[PDB]
């Protein structure tokens, strides 16, 4: 994954990717990728 | 075998979009069997019951 910058922390995800980690639009803002929230 | 694959490339187009339908449809049967709640509950830790 290029483009997007991992956080460590987690939150609910809307973009699926696969392996239980997603990619969203979060604070400017730009893209992250973390793991999904149960 | 590229250029004779343009004749085919609406049937590998159905293909794709099947295979990607169903791969869809594979991730989304996983969600309506075990994400019924939306909240995780924690185990006490007192066992007995
Ligand atoms: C997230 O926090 C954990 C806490 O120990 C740390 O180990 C990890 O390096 C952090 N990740 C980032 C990307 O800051």
């Amino acid at each position: 994954l290029i483009g997007a910058e991992h956080v460590n922390n987690s939150y609910e995800c809307d973009i699926p990717i696969g392996a239980g980690i997603c990619a969203s639009y979060q604070t400017s803002q730009s893209i992250i990728a973390y793991t999904m929230s149960l | 075998c590229s250029n004779l694959l343009l004749q085919y490339g609406s049937f590998c187009t159905q293909l794709n979009r099947a295979l990607t339908g169903i791969a869809v449809e594979q991730d989304k049967n996983t969600q309506e069997v075990f994400a019924q709640v939306k909240q995780i509950y924690k185990t006490p830790p007192i066992k007995d019951f």
